[PDB]
């Protein structure tokens, strides 16, 4: 998908079996996929971070496709939830699509220090967004049976970068010439 | 209600029942330029209700297969009556505009538009050297450019929607004014952009001000495909005044 | 170039060069 | 009180981010997590929304996180070098089209806005290479030459006499030179992009390259010939000082090929051209 | 004409066609012919320049020889004009001559940039001034078919030079011995 | 002095050593029209500087065999930038004019020329029945029309000076706004007219309100013949304002 | 207030440009474009005479025109060589008659003036040449001999011991020496021309070599003879401060040829003499 | 030698030597 | 940055640079 556009897309259909994953990222503001978010490469030009971050999902199906969907946010100190019950014990939202599109998600700064590092750090990792089928993607005869969702991304009022330092997101391997 | 919404431009109204809301590039609604900030000395001509009015341009096709489309401002409107004229008849000019973009389907399509303003959209020419985008591929009117339809020239700019065609990528062009025109919820996108620029007035004839760019981030997607889905645009200038009358400049 | 203020805690901000670019780096707003 | 904003100075607490109060469970018919991306606004969620928080002092502050320490720090924008290798008189003397285009690193940080004005701060760092042991005096010349000022021809060309230009004179074993530059364009602010030309041609320009030009500088050893060669390296150091920026934009994603222009090549891997790690799958953290 | 008092006057005379062009040249405040003026020479000491420029024209005919000439500016992002009705479409004067030998036409600073390079600069050309026949250049009887004019150049109450730097309108070959 | 006389209008300035005072048609100086005597009910466009200036017409040849020219308004003028573009692009349009009228020869030159600015010249055919003169020859443009040169087609106008193209006698024509240009006291005329007509705007296209007639009422003479004598006329549009904004219209 | 004022030094803000008013179209029997040159003023009229402007707000400063501006950059005047080939005692000291008439870049400037007073700031940048390899440790001694006081013959001369002369000693490694000198002249101010003679026979000298005498500086390596022999070029710079000019006149049309003298040569195609580029024709921009 | 001025905005104008012709660039009348 | 006090025995505490970490060693409590 890389080098498309569609590597921005996550496609949901009707499912056969109850309660599946649909993805799985973490949380660190400077990991990948988040690091090419405009978010993520300004975080890559600090050393430490701390605040909440606001996930947005917006569901690009027809307007007669109904779905609801239990997106999770799971502290450190554990694995990322094998199923949706394990997942539904952390952090989470129960999105119901309807005639608003988006929803937010919003993961709280859960930790032992004030802030984090920004590179991937073991000791500073901030923990796992899932998103798993609440119900089931449901749609009348003669509707499309796929439905694209976007994601985004950006900081709460108490994001906060420190420690200006140089990004690791682009190099610069041989002269820039006239 | 929140879903409609009419804009009445000079002898033009313009009207929508499934709207977003509306979007002012910057928070700067247009205006005409203050003493303050003038530098050429001779009285601005200002057109008025002749100039500022909605000028829609050629529908487009929107299909499964579609990349993307962009046109550049002021270069749009330069065969566009009164304020076509004007941007040649003078040296310098200076607009803000409205532009509304128009796409409307039906319950069971699906399908999203990426619909964003750049201000100086400096095009990228791709594995070419320091060779640039040349001035004939970077105006082409009111007919705007079909992303990945053009038996490439070597002056021929980047097609590359995922890197914004300048070396950036698609999913940060949210940082700019845009709008989505998601299917599901809205049939169009009201954009107002504000006059953005290091001088206070140009030459409209070889400075693009403002590119508007359409990519469809969600595939167009429905059980009746042979129903033809177009995108229209109208753009709408905002206090146009023009300075340095002269002959009329013929582009070749 | 000195402005001095007064709280005693006087705050000299002194301007060695008489053109505006020598100075450092500038205040937030 | 400029005394307690002195405070606020030193201690880098002159912009505070907001405390985080203490929510309760909720049951309304008012869904602020609802919204709609379509408007091209974001949704202003708060934690305090979603979950039950509790009250927390913020004691953080965004002060460094300013245009003015982002662009505030001195990175290398060029590397000039004279290297004496059989002719004195054409090697001890060069000149270089100023820029910020030729060093990726703080051309990237620069390029995140469309337009920015600021003043300049150049500290130049010259290292001596004794190529054959002893190095003797050397005394540098640089010369700021604006557009349109004669550019020297040979190492004692008249240019050099700097009757109107700014030369600045540095003798080896001194500290290191530094001035300052105002704002320097015919614009109000410097064009990081322009979608333009400076004709109506197909042969006309296209990019910064028809808005920023900002002279030549160029460099001589004033010592005449000495027996044992030397290499000189004068690396120049820009810092941004009294910046405002306008119209941020996305970051650089691919690498830099030329100056003044966003052009760019891609291999047949796209993959490797941007910072963009391949996922193994959706739900693989 | 160079090395002769000839190259500071345009001679007029009575002409067969209609509307011909008399002079043309780049409105440049360090262009040629401009350069070696006082003014040019100054401007020559700066980088930038701005400001409206005075061009006064002093008729040198005998007094029983009339005239009128069309004096026109033409603003950039254009070609020099090729006729009269190009050029009249711009700033212009229509200059009558009679008992006041000497007219001025205004160049007014019209440009996207405050300043200007002084230096010849693509982006910074000013444009045109041309000069045309209005009418025709008509004499009595036993008077000279030919008349001289003069042309002067000075800056107006706006003029202005910024950033200082050595000329290019004089060198230095050799040593200046005693 | 008296002598002397500086017009500018926009980014024209003319100037005239001998002149003969000005003449404002029947008093009125042209003026916008007013919320009393409107009809039409859109916004009025007026463009000021860019149409508001001089534009000079081609010049003539002055010799002692001519008879005379004529010109119409505001057809002269449909060719001359920004106002003739306005003019095309509009309905309806309404405009008022400084007319100057310049000629010079010498002392030792005589001659006298009547300039006359006609409302309404409704031109006559001789001989042709009540075939009238066809809108070809009447909207002769920028060029005017040289009278007694033309090898007559059936809708050719009257080229009767003495008869004033129309059946009444020259003589009679210091009744319209005039000033004459003789040679031994003046070497320019200057005419500003006001807006005359039974409807506040009209059809710049089919409509040709003034008519500016040039009659040599005493021929051209001296005893240097050699030398050509020119006739330039420059005119200036005054608060032009247009209304009715659509497509260019072409005429064929 | 010297506070206001002040911040006007600062911002460069002394000397402001008027605004331009808006103007309207006119018609009147007053023609402000029509003068007469031959009274030999020149006619004011501005842009708002000759076309309908508009009210714009000028920014623009004159205070870099200023004489003190233009005259107040160091540029050089002489460039002092001492080039030890074969005998040091000779070869170790040497005088110059002091002018600013050597140097085209300066001179042309100042003589676009007939009489200049200011006072002199001298800056001194001496580059010691290794030609053997090692150049020890080189001190310097510049002597202003003013005219009359003795000047030295020998590197060893007792006119070294500068009793009353003032002499600048320079270490090798030190920063580059500077200082000021008062206005010199024996009258009110400095002749940049002068239409006469020191008498009045054929032999009588003519122009400024006749008005003009600033002494000799003499300058000499104070250090004894080194094993190694080395080059040292001086070059001194000279800065106008406090400058007043009087007379302005026409600039230098073509090169100078010698000190003192407006004297200059032509080629058999004088074109390539001055700076007039040749036309094709009147109408040929 | 100090010229010293209040408006705080205090303002020391220095001549560190006894001779007029020691002191830089004049001021603009 | 300076501390001025008085007793004339005046005491300047100046800090020449805007971090505090630039300090010198601290004051006993
Ligand atoms: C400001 O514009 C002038 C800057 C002067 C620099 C010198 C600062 C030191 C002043 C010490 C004065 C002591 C007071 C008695
Ligand atoms: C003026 O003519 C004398 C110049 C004196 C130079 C020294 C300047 C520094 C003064 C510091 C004094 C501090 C006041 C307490
Ligand atoms: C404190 O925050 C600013 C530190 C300023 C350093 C300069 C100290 C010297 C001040 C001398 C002023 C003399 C008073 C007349
Ligand atoms: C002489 C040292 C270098 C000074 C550089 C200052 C000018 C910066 C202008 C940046 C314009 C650009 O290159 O895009
Ligand atoms: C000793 C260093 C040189 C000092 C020069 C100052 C005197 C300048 C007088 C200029 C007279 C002239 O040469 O025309």
């Amino acid at each position: 998908n890389i080098g498309n556009v569609s590597m921005y897309t996550v496609t949901l259909s009707p499912q056969t079996k109850l309660a599946e994953e649909i993805f799985a990222i973490k949380v660190d503001i400077a990991s990948h996929p988040l690091a090419t978010t405009l978010i993520g490469e300004i975080a890559s030009y600090f050393t430490h971070w701390t605040g909440s971050l606001r996930f947005s999902f917006m569901f690009c199906g027809t307007a007669n496709t109904t779905l609801k969907v239990l997106l999770a946010y799971t502290p450190p100190g554990i694995g990322k939830p094998r199923s949706r019950k394990e997942a539904m014990l952390g952090t989470h939202v129960v999105w119901d699509v309807g005639l608003q599109s988006t929803v937010s998600l919003v993961v709280p700064w859960i930790s032992a220090s004030q802030y984090r590092f920004t590179t991937p750090d073991t000791y500073s990792s901030a923990g796992y967004i899932t998103c798993w089928y609440q119900t089931n993607f449901v749609v009348p005869p003669n509707t499309p049976n796929t439905a694209e969702m976007l994601c985004f991304v950006s900081g709460c009022k108490d994001f906060c970068l420190r420690m200006a330092r140089d990004t690791d997101l682009h190099k610069q391997t041989g002269p820039i010439t006239q | 209600s929140d879903r409609i919404i009419q804009i009445t431009r000079g002898d033009s109204t313009i009207t929508s029942q499934d709207v977003a809301n509306a979007v002012v590039g910057y928070g700067v609604w247009p205006h005409y330029l203050t003493p303050q900030d003038a530098t050429a000395i001779d009285k601005p001509t200002q057109p008025d209700t002749s100039s500022n009015r909605f000028y829609t341009l050629d529908s487009k096709m929107w299909n499964s297969t579609s990349k993307g489309w962009w046109w550049k401002l002021p270069d749009a409107l330069k065969d566009m009556g009164i304020f076509g004229e004007n941007m040649f008849y003078h040296f310098l000019g200076r607009s803000g505009y409205t532009v509304h973009v128009q796409c409307n389907a039906s319950k069971f399509h699906q399908g999203t538009l990426l619909v964003v303003m750049i201000p100086e959209h400096q095009l990228a020419t791709v594995n070419k050297g320091n060779v640039n985008a040349g001035y004939k591929y970077t105006h082409p009117g009111e007919a705007g450019r079909e992303v990945g339809t053009q038996v490439e020239n070597e002056k021929q700019p980047s097609d590359d929607n995922w890197l914004n065609f300048d070396g950036t990528l698609l999913g940060n062009l949210l940082i700019f004014p845009h709008q989505f025109i998601n299917l599901r919820s809205n049939n169009s996108a009201t954009l107002i952009v504000p006059y953005v620029n290091a001088v206070p007035m140009d030459s409209m004839v070889r400075h693009n001000n403002w590119s508007l760019v359409i990519i469809p981030v969600c595939q167009l997607q429905s059980n009746n495909i042979s129903n033809i889905v177009p995108i229209t645009v109208s753009i709408s200038p905002m206090c146009a005044e023009f300075s340095g009358a002269r002959a009329k400049t013929v582009v070749q | 170039g000195a402005q001095v203020s007064r709280q005693s805690l006087n705050y000299f901000n002194i301007n060695y060069f008489k053109d505006a670019a020598s100075s450092g780096a500038s205040r937030l707003d | 009180n400029p005394v307690e904003r002195y405070v606020d100075e030193v201690l880098n607490e002159v912009l505070v981010v907001p405390n985080i109060n203490q929510s309760h469970p909720t049951t309304s018919n008012a869904a602020p997590v609802l919204d709609a991306a379509e408007t091209g606004h974001t949704n202003k969620i708060q934690p305090e929304d979603t979950i039950e928080t509790r009250y927390v002092q913020s004691s953080q502050t965004l002060d460094e996180m300013s245009v003015e320490s982002f662009l505030g720090r001195s990175g290398c924008i060029h590397e000039s070098v004279l290297d004496i290798v059989d002719n004195y008189n054409d090697q001890s003397f060069t000149k270089w089209n100023i820029n910020l285009q030729e060093m990726a690193q703080i051309r990237r940080k620069f390029e995140m806005f469309t337009y920015a004005r600021f003043d300049s701060e150049i500290t130049m760092v010259p290292s001596v290479a004794a190529k054959d042991g002893h190095i003797g005096h050397i005394v540098m010349q640089y010369m700021y030459v604006p557009p349109g000022a004669p550019i020297p021809t040979t190492r004692d060309d008249y240019a050099w006499q700097s009757g109107t230009n700014a030369s600045v004179f540095w003798q080896h074993g001194q500290p290191f030179p530094r001035f300052s530059l105002p704002f320097l364009s015919i614009a109000s602010a410097y064009y990081m992009f322009y979608d333009g030309y400076d004709g109506d041609t197909y042969k006309s320009r296209y990019g910064t390259v028809v808005t920023n030009d900002m002279g030549t500088l160029c460099s001589r050893i004033v010592t005449s010939e000495q027996l044992h060669k030397v290499k000189v390296v004068t690396r120049i150091y820009h810092k941004a000082k009294h910046t405002k920026a306008w119209c941020p934009r996305p970051p650089r994603a691919v690498q830099y090929s030329h100056t003044h222009t966003t052009n760019y090549k891609l291999s047949s891997e796209v993959h490797n051209d941007v910072a963009i790690r391949p996922r193994t799958n959706l739900t693989t953290v």
